[PDB]
């Protein structure tokens, strides 16, 4: 009986721009954006998510919750696509891009329901983003010299281990710093080569023990045992590796090569070809100063007999992937061939022992001192397996944010623990009523946003937003009888688990955050809230 | 039309937590009929059609296989209950889902779980510090050797069908655990065989191993069942002379070659049955049937041998003799090779039994068990694996803590009065944490049987009258004092109970919301 | 793992459905114990009818998924390889405990206190006998 009309497609549920298409595209993120106001932040909460595949993880990051959920609706898919975009630039600050971004559009329905035009919401964020990183720029208080020192790394290091495990912010950071100054060579005035990639540094764990019996090895270690007599070198300086792809046997033909058994006299003269072959092209191997050989395949039982004879060590790797990052300690390169270990293709380590952890015994390679290292291992301990391995990914984590404090302006900082968002109040208002036009209304509610920060600092912390937030609004506005402003920048959003009348500052306990992390943090929240913004309406066909 | 789920469930919200706390009541609810040694069990039932009855929480909670992801954290922790310790699974549970529910009113108050969490935390850390002062080092002490081992036994063997014959069960079970190097202590070295029928009295202790005798194969009446210094053969291959699986396809005219086929049969047994010989090992142990031209053969030259013998029960005879298994009987070794003091084949319970005895290389031994019924037997011996842990974990452990719902009590006493100094929302937290540790000695008198609103409440008033010591006797309904009474317990599964138990709670209420992925 | 097809009796409702359960099996052969008692028609899987009333027939012919009267099964199993004669005697008599159980649950008292008392009327009339 009731017709239809303004859907001329298909069957179809039709969506009109004037029933406020637009918001519900927000109302979309807002379901989203409360799943990260509990993520970050020391204090926030940890998800449960059960993989398709029937596996249950528990962890706070949420950028493995966007991974796991199946985005359509557009303004939310530009969220994890901006995800993405913090994700790979940066090892950190993810939760930063999803509530921020969703701040700006929550802000923006008063703009909506007040009857100002998008294009106009969004000429007056990109004024406000101008003004904002021209303050970002003067926002930034002190800077490292890049002295790779200790004390130094863990400055750095100390931020980042909070918002992802609390209460070990003080071991892990200990083991991390570590692990880094090894990897990390201390040079200046050269940013041609790139230093400190992601697999520096790789993370190691087994059961028993705790946090404090784990130690930090300046080079990788493998599972595998001294499958050979010899359990593990002398004290002699640097002794050379060798990398063999070809198993340890017979010489063969890089084609093909299988050999063929027809009668019992051919296996008499395979046993004794095998015997002399082996004995000869080993023998060179240990007259050329090789006394450790790292084999990717498989190593005949005659192959371990003449080795051991040698005094040679055998390894054997069978992964790939760990003999990729193996060339990038010693050296060495691998052989197809076998018998003709290059002294190119030939390796240095310093010390190749086997150790005990956590009641197995593992063959390490490492070094002292020489022939710098550009991967390290670090071995966890815990008595809890599940706990154990969430270490790891906050662990790898404040790898990747170690990462940017390289070349592209990584050493700047600014006050964190929601100090810098409180600032940037104050001075984005001040350019508000300052700047004349109907840009004002949009800026103004730009500054706003940011108020989002502290407020989910302070729910996450159980604090009351009544008390908190309108002590630390006004512990920023002061009045100073000169030029350069004073008396406080460093009041932050406390994380307290043993109350304080008042807030605490950021000199106190050095947590602040990148200017790196930051500026580009504004960028991509920006650009999110402007694409949703962009879209007035969606087409879709069907499948 | 868009969805951003595209059809996988996630909820959050104060109600998801809520959720969660019903998740924690429901497995706490079915393990609280399990706390304590008087407790009920319970009647589980596996998708694999194995009927289970058993009151240790770590088998019973592998066996529910819970897939909700709050309840299934419960379980994981109770299988880290079971790895750091081994012993108090149930309690832990129960203990970790009682904070779940005093926690159900704060959330309901407005007060946020992070600041809970953050008063459970200083409460253990109050809690383990007092349990390290309720530590008692006691080792030569008012105690010697002998009684220190029996009278901890008698107690966990008290209340029970064995009461009466504890007596000659405490002098096996001590010897049991003596028998071992008090250095590393398994309950796996210990074996354990049930015969059904007999005396529960008449049961006997074997210092070598023993097994079922699944020997079904005619041939009786020879093969002498007791030797002195007996030559071990461990075996793989079939002997038997009509084989079990293979066969061959032969085609011959001839009657002579009739016969001399099926000889050829018996002649590709015999070689590998004549090598077994020429070993000179006087026991043929496989876990591959031995058939009747073997046993006859064996019969001959006077050699016993058991076919069908489970892996279980071989690699205790590896761990008794020292021995080796050969697969074949060619290439047999002499130090695969082992031998006891004594080799007897008993008729006890009207059923064959082989053992080993007085092996000076054993690491592991076997207690045997008799009684009227097999289900009476089955709880005699579950009994005794109670008292294992007890006479295993006082050698290993020389601190001890008293139990029986002492050192419960003083715990929860202490952080009472300590709550008093703490002021705001955390001084109602450690009240609800010492209100948690009351379900512990409740429990115990409800599973038992007991008044948990008098024996509780005196419980209360005698504890706060200056003596820390207090339990509940499990034997005549009263208050009383567990040291004299001798209900000991280390004091690392206090601590590591504690510390799990709050672990578990703080995962599962820092958790707001479950997203599931269907496929 | 697949939380359908759970079912959890705990607590109150438990142990009235255990009894009223352990009841409706010994009901069944509770005319059958006796020189006088009577038979039943069994049909085997494959379609042959026997009728006799043997207990130790009738309670292995009878397939049940009830775990409470799979305990009643084993409690004449047991009892088959000691006696054998005593295969519907031990089932009525350890109902007839179960429903005088039954009648002290509702009174108040513990099941534990039940079992306890149970095993003092055992002593004491093994004694008389």
């Amino acid at each position: 009986q009731n017709p239809n009309a303004g859907l001329f497609k298909q069957g179809y549920n039709s969506y009109s721009n004037a029933d406020g298409q637009i918001i519900k595209s927000i109302a979309a993120i807002r379901e989203l954006h409360q799943m990260c106001l509990t993520s970050m932040g020391p204090c926030g909460r940890n998800k449960i998510i059960v993989n398709h595949l029937g596996k249950i993880i528990i962890t706070n990051d949420a950028a493995t919750m966007l991974r796991e959920l199946d985005i359509v609706h557009p303004a939310v898919k530009v969220l994890v696509m901006a995800t993405e975009q913090q994700k790979i630039d940066m090892g950190d600050g993810t939760n930063l891009v999803m509530i921020l971004a969703g701040e700006l559009l929550n802000v923006s329905e008063k703009l909506i329901s007040m009857g100002l035009s998008a294009v106009e919401i969004i000429q007056g964020y990109n004024m406000a983003r101008k003004f904002t990183l021209k303050e970002l720029d003067e926002m930034v208080v002190g800077e490292i010299t890049d002295k790779n020192d200790k004390n130094e790394l863990l400055k750095m290091i100390k931020p980042v281990i909070s918002s992802k495990k609390y209460g070990s912010e003080d071991i892990l950071s200990e083991l991390v710093s570590e692990a880094v100054s090894h990897v990390l060579p201390v040079a200046q005035q050269a940013g041609e080569i790139p230093y400190f990639n992601v697999d520096s540094i790789r993370v190691v764990k087994i059961m028993g023990g705790s946090l404090s019996n784990s130690t930090v090895i300046k080079g990788m270690v493998f599972n595998r045992e001294p499958e050979g007599h010899v359990k593990s070198l002398s004290e002699d300086k640097k002794h050379k590796v060798a990398v063999f792809t070809c198993p340890l046997d017979i010489a063969n033909t890089e084609t093909k090569g299988t050999v063929l058994l027809h009668n019992a006299q051919e296996m008499l003269d395979f046993s004794k070809g095998e015997e002399k072959q082996i004995d000869a092209m080993m023998k060179e191997i240990a007259d050329m100063g090789v006394e450790c050989i790292v084999a990717g395949a498989g190593v005949g039982e005659l192959a371990l007999h003449y080795l051991n004879r040698y005094g040679i060590l055998v390894l054997k790797v069978p992964s790939k992937f760990e003999l990729r990052r193996l060339c990038r300690v010693c050296g060495a390169t691998p052989l197809p061939r076998l018998g003709a270990p290059t002294p190119e293709e030939l390796g240095l380590v310093e010390t190749v022992k086997t150790m005990e952890i956590g009641g197995d015994r593992v063959t390490v390679f490492k070094q002292e001192q020489g022939e710098i290292s550009r991967t390290s291992t670090i071995i966890l301990r815990g008595a809890t397996q599940n706990n154990l391995d969430d270490i790891e990914r906050a662990i790898d984590d404040g790898v990747a944010a170690v990462k940017g404090l390289m070349k592209p302006s990584g050493g700047k900082l600014l006050p964190g623990a929601g100090a810098t968002e409180i600032e940037l109040i104050s001075r984005i208002t001040k350019y508000g009523e300052r700047t004349p036009g109907l840009l004002q209304l949009a800026i103004k509610q730009f500054a706003v946003a940011f108020e989002v920060v502290p407020r989910t600092l302070a729910e996450t912390a159980g604090l009351d937003v009544n008390e908190v937030l309108p002590n630390l609004y006004a512990a920023h506005n002061v009045t100073e009888p000169g030029a350069v402003k004073t008396d406080h920048l460093y009041k932050g959003v406390d994380i307290d688990g043993e109350s304080d009348e008042g807030v605490k500052d950021i000199r106190e306990e050095n947590i602040y955050d990148m200017l790196a992390t930051k500026k580009f943090a504004i960028n991509v929240a920006t650009e999110a809230a402007t694409t949703v913004l962009s879209i007035d309406q969606i087409i879709m066909a069907k499948k | 039309i868009v969805v951003l789920k595209e059809g996988t469930d996630a909820s959050q919200g104060k109600g998801q937590i809520i959720s969660n706390i019903n998740a924690c009541v429901a497995v706490q609810e079915a393990l609280k009929p399990t706390l304590g040694p008087l407790g009920s069990d319970i009647l589980i039932v596996t998708s694999n059609q194995k009927t289970t009855i058993s009151n240790d929480g770590a088998t019973i909670l592998k066996l529910l296989d819970v897939v909700h992801p709050a309840a299934k954290t419960l379980v994981d922790i109770s299988r880290a209950q079971d790895a750091e310790v081994g012993d108090g699974t149930t309690s832990v549970t129960i203990l970790a889902g009682e904070l779940m529910k005093e926690a159900k009113p704060f959330l309901e108050e407005g007060i946020s779980s992070h600041l809970i969490m953050k008063g459970y935390r200083k409460a253990v850390s109050l809690a383990v510090e007092k349990i390290n002062e309720l530590a008692v080092d006691i080792t030569s002490e008012k105690s010697s050797g002998r009684e220190l081992l029996e009278r901890c036994a008698r107690t966990a063997m008290s209340s029970k069908l064995i009461h009466n014959n504890a007596d000659f069960f405490v002098k096996m079970c001590v010897d049991a655990v003596l028998s071992l190097d008090r250095n590393d202590l398994d309950d796996k070295l210990i074996g354990i065989k049930k015969i059904p029928g007999g005396a529960m009295e008449e049961s006997l202790f074997i210092n070598g191993v023993a097994f079922k005798k699944t020997f079904s194969y005619a041939g009786f009446e020879q093969q002498p069942k007791k030797f002195n210094n007996p030559k071990i053969l461990s075996l793989n291959v079939e002997l038997e002379l009509k084989a079990e699986k293979d066969n061959a396809e032969v085609r011959v005219e001839h009657v002579e070659d009739y016969q001399a086929i099926v000889d050829a049969e018996w002649q590709l047994i015999f070689e590998k049955l004549r090598q077994v010989e020429e070993t000179g090992a006087n026991i043929v142990l496989s876990k591959l049937p031995i058939g009747d031209l073997a046993t006859q053969f064996f019969a001959d030259r006077n050699i016993f041998c058991a076919g069908r013998v489970s892996a279980d029960d071989m690699n205790r005879v590896i761990q008794a003799v020292g021995g080796s298994i050969q697969s074949t009987t060619s290439d047999i070794k002499p130090e695969h090779l082992g031998t006891c003091a004594l080799f007897e084949e008993m008729q006890i319970g009207s059923e064959r039994y082989n053992l080993f005895q007085g092996c000076p290389q054993a690491k592991t031994c076997t207690l045997l068990l008799r009684g009227g019924a097999e289900q009476v037997i089955a709880e005699v011996e579950r009994s005794l694996h109670d008292a294992i842990m007890i006479v295993k974990r006082a050698l290993q452990n020389k601190l001890i803590v008293a139990g029986g719902g002492a050192t419960e009590m003083e715990v929860s006493k202490c952080l009472r009065d300590y709550s008093k100094t703490i002021a705001g929302k955390q001084q109602m937290i450690i009240n609800a944490f010492a209100k948690a540790l009351e379900v512990i000695p409740r429990q115990l008198c409800e599973n038992a049987g007991f008044d948990a609103i008098e024996i509780l409440n005196k419980l209360r008033l005698a504890h706060s009258k200056g003596e820390k010591w207090y339990g509940v006797v499990f034997e005549t309904e009263n208050i009383g004092d567990n040291f004299a009474k001798f209900v000991w317990e280390p004091a690392l599964v206090k601590i590591n109970a504690l510390n799990s138990a709050t672990e578990a709670t703080n995962l599962i209420l820092s958790v707001d919301e479950t997203i599931t992925n269907k496929g | 793992k697949d939380q359908g097809n759970k079912k959890r009796q705990h607590g109150l409702e438990a142990k009235k459905s255990h009894i009223l359960a352990a009841r409706s099996v010994a009901s069944i052969i509770k005319t059958s114990l006796g020189p006088r008692g009577l038979d039943k028609i069994l049909i085997s899987p494959d379609g042959e009818i026997t009728i006799t009333n043997d207990g130790a027939t009738i309670l292995s012919q009878m397939e049940l998924d009830n775990e409470i009267a799979k305990l009643l099964v084993q409690l004449s199993k047991s009892q088959d390889d000691e006696i054998g004669d005593g295969t519907t005697g031990v089932v009525v008599l350890a109902s007839a405990l179960l429903d005088q159980a039954l009648e002290l649950i509702q009174k108040g008292i513990h099941p534990i206190k039940i079992a306890n008392g149970f095993d003092e009327a055992a002593k004491l009339a093994i004694s008389k006998l």
